[PDB]
RNA sequence: AGCGCCGUGGCGCAGUGGAAGCGCGCAGGGCUCAUAACCCUGAUGUCCUCGGAUCGAAACCGAGCGGCGCUACCA
RNA sequence: AAAAUC
């Protein structure tokens, strides 16, 4: 249940988008894409995908660092959540 | 580099000058540069007098003009073909273009 | 005079909106209150010319049934702080009245001026299409 | 069309019928000062017992043009606002409300390089009329003039302005409504304001605007009927 | 043969809509058969055809398909009627479809008629479509309340009794709408007696059952008992389960037992 | 165990009553210098199985299947 | 208008 994971989309120029699929609502979503955009210093938007739920986009291209701000935040587990290659 | 002598604003002598609006993107620019076009035109074309003149109850009945001033914003203007640009030497005659209509 | 019934044409012309509303000479109450945008589908067109010249011959069709035969024109722009221009289409409805039947006379423009008395909306630096 | 949401704050069928039928037409009678008397007709609903169709008559506000009351097209430009207040049946009976010029003749006198000269004044008339005059002038280049502009210093407005005023108040505080409206359409009081002030400043295109009414008294019958017929 | 139209003229009124089959466009637009009037070749010219420009001219037009188009004029002398696309509401297709459904349905039923009696569609469509689309306003109106009134074919004259009997029995086998309404309780006891509390108590609804209304009151749980009846006319289901509803407060009012309500007799 | 929803041509929605739909894909092409965007072209089905009224049904029903949803573990 | 790469 509730499996976690992040996907990694390219576009022209070698530039590049994360998603994180599945949050935890024990933490409200703003006051995390506050801290997501200083740490990050990339745009990020709260959208809704029907079926699949609310999704954190980032810019750029950043694994490691979308789990090591989630190790801290909320993620006590680094279990559940998978990275993918693609 | 001065562009222009008069600044392109006329004033000299004044300090300030009470804003006007744009009538086109609605800018709040200075009286004195604001480009000013008084647009006389009649309330109808010169393709719809005949229909008028003929559906007129009055046979002499001359039909009235509309009176406005128009304010641009400089950036409307040169946008909208009113004003244009020209040569560095040309720039200084001041009169307005000279009538085609000789 | 061979007794024709006047009234006025009161053809408010924006530029997303074109109104032709023949009243009495009074002007209290309205025989016709058909709008240009009514006559058009893709609300992009309300003001076309096309619309004001239909809704001017719904108007005049409208006024032949009625009884008025004659006609004061009353072009308004849309006034105020907006714009002091006539709208494009209000044009082709004075046309439309014209080629229709009804007579015309005493044509004048009844753009409400201001004397620059307030705020205009867009701001300072206004819009920036 | 049909852009619409119907987002109604409800029948089944909605009898709208005829409103024209329930509709009678009623003749609009001018006061005497004016010569082409007959106006126009305005229609109005028919009469009910509770609401009289009279006395949503007596109130109305009509415009014309002045040359319409006169004939001649020297009054093309001028625009009489008449009050309808009595209604004889099939035909109903108007006193004078107001005055103004068609937009049009109004730009066309504002021209540049010539300072136009604006003054008001309010005043009561003869009988009560509590009215508001407005008196427009533009001054004039003369007939030699190298000088392009035509500009007039303060003082000189001042002084025409005051000039102004006493020929107003003189000549309002005197007549009534009908000697008033018998004087304004001769425009004579606008060869005294030239007359007056050709002293001062030479003055072109002096009008009489905006004829404003302020307060009128108690109705008379009367004297509605004397000025009529 | 099946030729006549639904509708009564045969040429198009003015700044009407309707939806159009397209066959064939040459160089200056479709001029295509018309499937909502009487069958005639309409011209729906380029800008007037997409609402957007005119990028995909294989797209948004489809040989063989149909979609919505508006008269624009129409010339009621020799052979020509102007259609466009654009000029339709984006409210206004599902209208629009909606009426052409309905003209599909009839034509299709008055087609099957035809078919097996061997008449001319126009026969069946002056005898008896065009008096019935006059009186109601529509035919497919007036087949509807021939289901729940005979009275409709009263002053019309058919061009046999035969045609009458097989197109009510058409209408009946297609046309026909026993709207099934549930209602759901709680038995929320704690009291002694309540099992033969529920008997009797459902003994009495099944009881009131009527031979064109029946009533099982069927089990989901011990507190959840459904109420399943079948109403011809949506208005006799809630009279059965309201009146069941007094008979079980009835009943568990005594034993000393308490039942509640969590959907009232709702279709 | 009982009542609600569904049955692709790879995926979804649509028509459900003239007999194979569209978009999304996928593949190729064109646009071009060149990628997206955009513009064309296809090739895949007793639209789950078995019966029935019906000229006719994938569509209307039903006698069964698979997967979802609620009641709720129903001695 | 929307214009992206380099
Ligand atoms: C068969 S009765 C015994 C207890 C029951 N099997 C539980 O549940
Ligand atoms: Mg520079
Ligand atoms: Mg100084
Ligand atoms: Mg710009
Ligand atoms: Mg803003
Ligand atoms: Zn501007």
């Amino acid at each position: 249940s509730n499996y976690i994971h992040i996907r990694i989309q390219q576009r022209n120029g070698r530039k590049t988008l994360t998603t994180v699929q599945g949050v935890p609502e024990e933490y409200d979503l703003k006051r995390i894409l506050k801290v997501l955009k200083k740490d990050f210093a990339c745009n990020g938007n709260i959208v809704k995908d029907p079926e699949m739920g609310e999704i954190i986009q980032l810019q750029g291209d950043q694994r490691a660092k979308v789990c090591e701000f989630m190790i801290s935040q909320l993620g006590l587990q680094k279990k559940n959540i998978k990275i993918h290659g693609f | 580099p001065k562009k222009r002598a008069s600044n392109g604003r006329n004033k000299k002598g004044r300090g300030h000058v009470k804003p006007v609006r744009c009538v086109n993107c609605s800018r709040s620019v200075p009286k004195d540069k604001a480009i000013k076009r008084m647009a006389i035109r009649n309330i109808v074309e010169a393709a719809a007098i005949r229909d008028l003149s003929e559906a007129s109850v009055y046979a002499e009945y001359a039909l009235p003009k509309t009176y406005n001033k128009l304010h641009y914003c400089i950036s409307c203007a040169i946008h909208a073909r009113i004003v244009r640009v020209r040569s560095r030497t040309d720039r200084r005659i001041r009169a307005p273009p000279q009538r085609p209509r000789f | 005079d061979n007794s024709q019934v006047f009234g006025v044409a009161r053809i408010f012309a924006s530029f997303n909106d074109t109104f032709v509303h023949v009243t009495d000479l009074s002007g209290r109450e309205t025989i016709a209150r058909v709008t240009g945008g009514m006559k058009v589908k893709a609300d992009r067109d309300e003001s076309s010319p096309y619309a004001a010249m239909l809704a001017a011959q719904d108007v005049a069709a409208k006024c032949k049934e009625v009884g008025i035969t004659a006609v004061h024109i009353k072009i308004r722009a849309t006034g105020g702080t907006r714009s002091k221009t006539p709208g494009p289409g209000g044009q082709a409805a004075l046309r439309a009245l014209a080629r229709s039947g009804l007579r015309i006379g005493r044509i004048e423009d009844v753009t409400p001026v201001p004397s620059d008395s307030t705020r205009k909306k867009g701001g300072r630096r206004g819009r920036r299409l | 069309a049909v852009g619409k949401n119907k987002r109604l704050s409800k029948g089944l069928k909605k009898r709208v019928v005829d409103p024209f039928t329930r509709k009678e037409w009623y003749d609009i009678k001018a006061p005497s000062t004016f010569e082409n008397r007959n106006v126009g007709k305005t229609l109005v609903n028919k009469s009910v017992g509770l609401k009289n169709a009279s006395d949503s008559l007596k109130g109305r506000v009509v415009e014309v043009c002045l040359a319409d009351l006169q004939g001649s097209e020297d009054h093309s430009f001028r625009k009489v606002k008449l009050r309808v207040d009595e209604v004889q049946g099939k035909n109903l009976l108007t006193n004078f409300h107001g005055m103004d010029f068609t937009t049009d003749k109004l730009r066309s006198m504002v021209r540049k390089w010539q300072t136009l000269i604006e003054a008001n004044v309010t005043v009561k008339t003869s009988d009560d009329y509590v009215l508001r005059i407005f008196a427009i002038a533009f001054t004039r280049k003369q007939a030699n003039q190298v000088k392009r502009t035509s500009y007039a210093q303060s003082s000189h407005i001042r002084q025409i302005r005051k000039v102004i005023s006493e020929i107003l108040t003189r000549e309002v505080q005197n007549s009534t409504l009908a000697q008033l409206t018998s004087k304004l359409i001769p425009e004579v009081i606008n060869k005294e304001i030239e007359n007056a002030t050709k002293d001062i400043f030479p003055l072109q295109n002096v009008h009489i605007r905006k004829v404003k009414l302020l307060k009128q008294p108690k109705f008379d019958l009367g004297s509605l009927l004397s000025l009529h017929g | 043969t099946s030729h006549c139209r639904f509708y009564e003229n045969k040429y198009p009124e003015i700044d009407d809509i309707v939806m159009v089959n397209v066959q064939q466009i040459a160089e200056m637009g479709a001029y295509v058969k018309l499937l909502e009037y009487d069958n005639i070749e309409g011209m729906i010219l380029l800008s007037e055809l997409s609402r957007r420009r005119i990028r995909s001219i294989q797209k948004l037009i489809r040989v063989g398909k149909n979609d919505v188009a508006v008269v624009l004029r129409v010339d009621k002398e020799k052979g020509y009627i102007d259609l466009s696309k654009r000029r339709v509401s984006s409210e206004d297709i599902i209208k629009c479809e909606e009426k052409y459904q309905k003209s599909k349905t009839v034509h299709s039923i008055l087609r099957y008629c035809a078919e097996k009696f061997q008449i001319p569609l126009e026969e069946l469509y002056k005898t008896i479509a065009w008096p019935l689309s006059r009186k109601f306003g529509h035919a497919y109106e007036a087949f509807k309340l021939s289901i729940i009134d005979e009275t409709v074919w009263e002053g019309i004259e058919p061009p046999s009794k035969d045609v009458l009997d097989e197109l009510k029995n058409y209408i009946s086998k297609r046309l026909t709408p026993a709207v099934k309404i549930r209602a759901d309780v709680e038995v929320s006891c704690f009291s002694y007696e309540g099992i033969d509390a529920i008997k009797d108590a459902l003994k009495s609804a099944e009881d009131m059952s009527t031979e064109q209304m029946q009533v099982k009151v069927k089990l989901v749980a011990a507190p959840l008992y459904v109420l399943t009846t079948q109403a011809l006319d949506k208005q006799k289901g809630i009279e059965q389960l309201e009146s069941a509803i007094e008979k079980i407060t009835e009943v568990i009012t005594k034993y000393g037992g308490v039942c509640n309500i969590t959907m009232p007799p709702k279709a």
